[PDB]
């Protein structure tokens, strides 16, 4: 509705970026962990099932 | 809880538990899908490769956010099944997550 | 000044509408700078505060008297800014305010107001 | 320490002069000096140099520079994303790029300025260097194209003869290509 004004906000809105930028910097290396744990599940799945079906 | 495959093979199921049903009476299985959810005490439903465990949208159209059995892969009967095993794993990873 | 007169000696209650003030300062500005007085934020002449004291400040209710002068004038600051210096100084000057905002207006709710920045 | 590639001064120079050799801390922190960070640097210059280029060095010379640059390029946007899985969920040639990449970065890049043996070159020296690195790579691809053991290529003694290459001194330099090079031909015959 409003274009942000003309003073004050430079510092605040820059620290918008500081928060955001650092937040989203790191949110990835938040997420890197979960991608690791996906692998743990990935190996394990069909193993015996396929085996003991067959006899 | 419940599963389906051909009657002729189904019997085995029918022994210990697996109060299964036919699977050649529909090549849509939607019929069964709903019927299954009538009681809903079956948290497990799985199907052969006769259908395909890829058009789950039936379930999505019915459960509609009320997670109820993920259709699981069976395969009609082994005759080889291990070829597309290491495959079924790889087929998944590329289109999920990232492509390699 | 026709207001003090109707208010004080002849007893009345009078709601005065001075709608639009934004043209005020506009003309004001002109004399300002065409003479040489200093700017003092946004190029409105800086003594503004005072001239905008005398307009709103006459009003109120005199002692053990009768009558009343309530002013509602309506500002028309540009955009939906709230630091264009006109409505600025009004803020100190008058007591409180109520805002219309585009914020509502699209929704069609009439007559829009928000509570959120109305003090009174 | 206005800290930008945007404040007047810089973007003015940039306009008039022609070549920009960006140096950056980041790349440097991992150790590798000089740390001229290649990906952000440029020099409009090259064009007109091409004649003299081809005169003096070799004659297939340009064809090399452009060829080798692609290496890193095709690592940049691969690594970027896919590296959050390490170098083991990659396929065949995928690893191959970054293994070679390693070499571009463990030799062709990083030198030092504390070695009498190396901190100085000439065209004709580097030329061979780079030459070998394509020439080992194209044949590296013939191995994996037949599906040979991969992570074996990655341990063959041949790489060490590259590994010493910078340290090769300028008098011995001709000869060092001489023996080394043709050996490359032979490590693939082995498998």
């Amino acid at each position: 509705s409003q274009v942000s004004p003309t003073r004050m906000n430079l510092l605040q809105r820059r620290g918008q970026l500081r928060l955001a930028q650092k937040g989203v910097d790191l949110l990835k290396k938040k997420r890197d962990a979960l991608v690791a744990e996906f692998f743990g599940l990935v190996r394990e799945a069909m193993e015996a099932r396929k085996a003991l079906d067959q006899a | 809880m419940a599963v389906i495959a051909d009657p002729e093979t189904a019997q085995g199921f029918r022994l210990a538990g697996l109060e299964g049903y036919g699977a050649s009476s529909a090549e849509e299985a939607q019929s069964l899908l709903e019927t299954l959810v009538e009681r809903g005490g079956y948290a497990l439903v799985a199907v052969d490769e006769a259908l395909l465990p890829d058009p789950e949208r039936a379930v999505e159209r019915l459960m509609r956010g009320r997670d109820l059995p993920v259709l699981l892969p069976i395969a009609g009967l082994k005759e080889a099944f291990q070829g597309h095993d290491v495959e079924g794993y790889m087929r998944e990873l590329v289109r999920k997550t990232i492509g390699f | 000044t026709v207001a003090e007169y109707l208010a004080f000696e002849h007893d009345y209650h009078v709601l005065v509408i001075l709608t639009d003030m934004t043209n005020y300062c506009e003309a004001l500005r002109e004399i300002g700078a065409a003479r040489e007085e200093i700017p003092g934020r946004r190029g409105y002449p800086g003594y503004m505060y005072t001239d905008l004291a005398t307009i709103y400040e006459r009003a109120g209710v005199v002692e053990g008297k009768k009558g009343s002068v309530t002013q509602i004038p309506i500002l028309s600051m540009p955009d939906d800014d709230r630091t264009h210096p006109i409505p600025d100084l009004t803020g100190y000057i008058t007591e409180g305010q109520i805002q219309l905002s585009r914020e509502l207006h699209r929704k069609g709710i009439y007559p829009p107001i928000d509570p959120l920045p109305s003090l009174s | 320490p206005g800290g930008d590639m945007s404040e007047p001064v810089t973007q003015s120079t940039l306009r008039i002069v022609g070549a920009f050799w960006r140096l950056d801390a980041s790349l440097a922190f991992r150790r590798h000096f000089p740390a001229i960070n290649w990906n952000g640097s440029y020099s409009l210059f090259t064009s007109a140099l091409d004649p003299w280029y081809r005169e003096n060095v070799a004659e297939d010379y340009p064809e090399l520079r452009d060829a080798i640059s692609e290496l890193l390029q095709r690592e940049a946007g691969l690594q970027e994303i896919v590296q959050l899985v390490g170098p083991d969920a990659l396929q065949d040639a995928e690893r191959l790029v970054i293994e070679v990449g390693r070499i571009i970065r463990e030799d062709f890049l990083q030198q030092n300025a504390y070695h009498e043996v190396d901190a100085y070159c000439s065209m004709k020296k580097a030329y061979g260097i780079m030459k070998m690195i394509l020439a080992f790579y194209k044949e590296a691809e013939a191995a994996i194209k037949r599906g040979v053991s991969i992570d074996e290529i990655l341990q063959l003694p041949v790489l060490e003869r590259i590994g010493r290459a910078r340290y090769v001194s300028e008098e011995e330099f001709p000869a060092y290509f001489e023996e080394a090079m043709k050996e490359i031909q032979g490590a693939f015959k082995a498998l």
